[PDB]
């Protein structure tokens, strides 16, 4: 039903005076589609799905344009931050900064976001009406005084509730034999005999899309989390997702534990029970 | 500055069988800052030809990466991950068990 | 497509 498009952008500064490194990812749902990266050769945002590779020439050149813009901002953001936390040139220091928009099942705009980090905590975000900003400390009060006098908001609002969603729309129907798919998980569960007094039954979700999943342990039909463990969800390489839970029993009570799956791509969500 | 240290899985794209061909995943998680170094290992010796996802991020800003490589298991061979980042005082290795 | 304005912090 519903789907997001989402840009992720990594801008590092190097000791001393070297130019940073600025990285730049798009997906869609979970489906990377173009990179940009300052350290490769071509200095070009760069397909990275089928699909997005019918684009012509001025889609490329428009998209390598405005990272460029972007890394530019990040460039003297990274400046502005050492400024207002006191901080030299000597060290490494990160800016992160995620926006994008999701829809419904309509294909029409459900929520947009633009959420700002430096060294890995929170630094400004916009709130959900698109109109306001959290800052995360005061240094960032300085940026969201700044970005309200400015109308910033609006800029972005424009952008989230316009742009974003005609462009995910126009993505999901090109690119509709990979974007619209859902891949049912394959589903097994092992036994492994730890020792005479203890099992452990380990629940398998394979070659499943999109990444979003719950694997849950029962006993008796109670929830069931003493003695699990959860893997996070994982990528196969090819497009598609892997997960595991696992539960530790004693040694003759196996079959009173089920391993529930719960998937997009399922008809029906799953019980498995350990079968001798 | 807040710094993550990586979690790490080490698993075949497909179903292990001897001798089909398959990939060797290392999919390193939740590290902050983004500088990490990882090997994928056969016999303890590190694999010279493997490639890497583009550098994404996570909702808490926590980096992920897949590093990976064409491989064809056999009963006797082992593999591994090693990753070195700014956390660890000397590189973990994780075993690549088939099960996992 | 991404976006061109980027206000500086
Ligand atoms: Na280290």
């Amino acid at each position: 039903g519903s789907h997001s498009m989402r840009y992720f952008f990594t801008s590092v500064s190097r000791p001393g005076r070297g130019e940073p490194r600025f990285i730049a990812v798009g997906y869609v749902d979970d489906t990377q589609f173009v990179r940009f990266d300052s350290d490769a050769a071509s200095q070009r945002m760069e397909p990275r799905a089928p699909w997005i590779e019918q684009e012509g020439p001025e889609y490329w050149d428009g998209e390598t344009r405005k990272v460029k813009a972007h890394s530019q901002t990040h460039r003297v953001d990274l400046g502005t931050l050492r400024g207002y936390y006191n901080q030299s040139e000597a060290g490494s220091h990160t800016v992160q900064r995620m926006y994008g928009c999701d829809v419904g099942s309509d294909w029409r705009f459900l929520r947009g976001y633009h959420q700002y980090a430096y060294d890995g905590k929170d630094y400004i975000a916009l709130k959900e009406d698109l109109r306001s900003w959290t800052a995360a400390d005061m240094a960032a009060q300085t940026t969201k005084h700044k970005w309200e006098a400015a109308h910033v908001a609006e800029q972005l609002r424009a952008y989230l509730e316009g742009t974003c969603v005609e462009w995910l729309r126009r993505y999901l129907e090109n690119g509709k034999e990979t974007l619209q798919r859902t891949d049912a998980p394959k589903t097994h569960m092992t036994h492994h005999a730890v020792s005479d007094h203890e099992a452990t039954l380990r629940c398998w979700a394979l070659s499943f899309y999109p990444a979003e999943i719950t694997l849950t342990w029962q006993r008796d039909g109670e929830d069931q989390t003493q003695d699990t463990e959860l893997v996070e969800t994982r990528p196969a390489g090819d497009g598609t997702f892997q997960k595991w839970a696992a539960v530790v029993v004693p040694s003759g009570q196996e079959q009173r534990y089920t391993c529930h799956v719960q998937h997009e791509g399922l008809p029906k969500p799953l019980t498995l029970r350990w079968e001798p | 500055m807040i710094q993550r240290t990586p979690k790490i899985q080490v698993y075949s794209r497909h179903p292990a069988e001897n001798g089909k061909s398959n990939f060797l995943n290392c999919y390193v998680s939740g590290f902050h800052p983004s500088d990490i170094e990882v090997d994928l290992l056969k016999n303890g010796e590190r694999i010279e030809k493997v490639e890497h996802s583009d550098l994404s991020f996570s909702k808490d800003w926590s980096f992920y990466l897949l590093y990976y490589t064409e491989f064809t298991p056999t009963e006797k061979d082992e593999y591994a991950c090693r990753v070195n980042h700014v956390t660890l005082s000397q590189p973990k290795i994780v075993k690549w068990d088939r099960d996992m | 497509i991404i976006g061109w304005m980027w206000i500086p912090v």
